[PDB]
């Protein structure tokens, strides 16, 4: 009698090329090729990190040794005369 | 106090921006053919090994 | 949904039409007859459904496209207004981030 | 994943 | 044993050279039907063949294709709403973010008005 | 299965300087 | 081939969905010819609006996906995989089950409603 199958869902999703049905709490599939890299977004995170580092500096009770403070790319810089430098990540 | 206010206002509106980009990639393409689907309807409908070897093609591959 | 049920109702219709005979053709003796009073009674409850399944479809459904169409533009006009908001935020905030970079750098050139 | 008896062969298909 | 198949073949020649040159080519109505259906089952029960049996078949297939027909209407509707609930969130979230942005705008605004 | 803020942890772990 | 290679791809993918059909391809021993790489691409063109308007197995995509990342080809030397990956498909083949139940709860919750 039947086959009544209507399903707009993937109908959309394929209409948009494709769909969610792979791995929602079954992520492994995409997972099992280990996740990739990214270069486009290699900059918004860095800048936002620099800004929150500036904010921590505002919220610090800094010791006198902080002089020659230069901000850089994913590398907190604190250079002293005796010349040990730590770029930690308040 | 300002700042934390911002913080919120931001990652809130950030929430936006995500849903937004949905809005864009869509909004170009939004409602293709605007019927344009009905096929997909029946399509999936009649969409829904030897089977594949009922391979109209492989069926051409019977030797070849 | 609700369609699939009507389909289910038709499936029951036959299903009934069968086993509602099933034992009969194969054979607690009026008990039987209540198995049967049931058999129908089940058929009943079905027909009930049929009846209620029933009141379900709405009857000028062709144009509902053109309705969709007026609506289509709606979805669009949503596009307009909301996006405009998006920009509005976009703008405004910009200022906030700004002032932020201000303070941080400035106070460190103050502290 | 290895729920059980890790060992399976590439294509020894019998 | 029959088998699975191979890949294609002119899959073969393709390498940087080729593909460059190998590119890509009436419901209440029903109500009668069923009430009848009741009724036909009934008469079937009544008198006490082929004639009857095929009868039902025809009739049941009647109601079948009947409903069968109907289905894609609600299909459309699903669309209708589909966009409609799109509109739904659309508006919600809009005024949502906004009203927040406002209240915080005052938040920052009085925060500075908290300064003289 | 969310958060704009969370991303910062995964990007922070993925991200750095045979 | 003119009209043919058209349907040819059509099928080729359409069946590239079933994974076994991978391992078939795989322990079959193929995956060593860029012509596969191309062929990937060549098909990959398939992901176009028109392009699918015949297609039947929306697995095709994920296929290409996987079978676009050579690492899949690397991995699929085995069917153990075929369980796992095939396992997701069997689990999916869901909404119908929810229909039967989510009602069922609706009804019980209704007992509670009538429980008041």
């Amino acid at each position: 009698a039947r086959l009544p199958s209507f399903a707009i869902p993937y109908a959309i999703d394929v209409l948009t090329t494709g769909s969610y049905p792979r791995l929602p709490t079954c992520i492994r599939d995409k997972i099992i090729p280990p996740d990739p890299i990214t270069k486009i977004e290699k900059q918004a995170t860095l800048h936002q990190l620099n800004q929150i580092l500036r904010h921590r500096l505002v919220t610090t009770d800094l010791p006198p040794q902080l002089a020659n403070l230069t901000v850089a790319n994913g590398r907190v810089k604190f250079r002293v005369e005796g010349e040990f430098e730590a770029t930690l990540t308040v | 106090q300002l700042q934390k206010q911002l913080k919120e206002a931001e990652q809130i509106l950030a929430t936006a921006v995500y849903q937004a980009k949905e809005k864009l990639k869509s909004i170009e393409k939004a409602r293709k053919g605007a019927i344009s689907s009905e096929e997909i309807i029946k399509y999936a409908h009649r969409i829904s090994d030897l089977e594949m070897r009922s391979g109209l093609l492989g069926q051409m591959n019977n030797p070849s | 949904d609700r369609l699939t049920q009507l389909q289910d109702a038709v499936n029951s219709l036959a299903d009934q039409f069968c086993n509602a005979i099933g034992v009969l053709q194969q054979c607690p003796t009026e008990e039987y007859a209540q198995l049967f009073a049931a058999l129908i009674a089940r058929t009943a409850k079905d027909i009930d459904v049929l009846i209620d399944s029933l009141p379900s479809e709405e009857s000028t459904a062709a144009l509902q496209a053109a309705s969709l169409y007026k609506l289509e533009e709606e979805n669009h006009e949503a596009a307009t207004c909301l996006e405009d908001v998006v920009y509005r935020g976009d703008m405004l905030l910009e200022k906030i981030q700004s002032a932020l970079a201000d303070i941080a750098q400035s106070q460190l050139k103050t502290r | 994943s290895p729920t059980s008896p890790s060992y399976s062969p590439t294509s020894p298909s019998y | 044993s029959a088998l699975p198949p191979p890949p294609m073949q002119y899959i073969k020649e393709y390498t940087d050279e080729n593909i460059q040159e190998g590119l890509a080519p009436h419901k209440k109505e029903l109500r009668k039907l069923n009430m009848s259906i009741l009724i036909n089952f009934l008469d079937l029960l009544d008198i006490l063949r082929e004639e009857k049996l095929e009868d039902l078949k025809l009739l049941f297939v009647h109601v079948h294709h009947l409903i069968n027909e109907y289905r894609p209407h609600q299909a459309r509707e699903t669309l209708r709403v589909m966009m409609e609930v799109q509109k739904r969130q659309r508006l919600e979230t809009a005024e949502r973010f906004q009203k927040h942005l406002e209240r915080v705008i005052e938040m920052i605004q009085n925060c500075l008005a908290s300064l003289p | 299965p969310l958060s704009m803020s969370q991303n910062l942890a995964r990007l922070a772990q993925r991200i750095d300087f045979w | 081939g003119n009209r043919l290679r058209f349907q040819l791809e059509l099928e080729f993918v359409q069946c590239l969905a079933n994974p076994n059909y991978l391992n078939f391809l795989a322990q079959r021993g193929y995956f060593k010819d860029k012509a596969f790489v191309n062929y990937l691409k060549y098909l990959l063109y398939w992901k176009d609006p028109e392009y699918a308007k015949y297609l039947k197995y929306p697995q095709c995509l994920h296929m290409l996906e996987l079978l676009q990342y050579e690492h899949f080809r690397k991995e699929l030397v085995n069917a153990q995989c075929a369980k796992f990956i095939d396992e997701q498909q069997i689990l999916h083949w869901s909404r119908k089950r929810m229909r039967l139940q989510q009602a069922l709860a609706e009804q019980q919750q209704q007992n509670n409603t009538s429980g008041k």
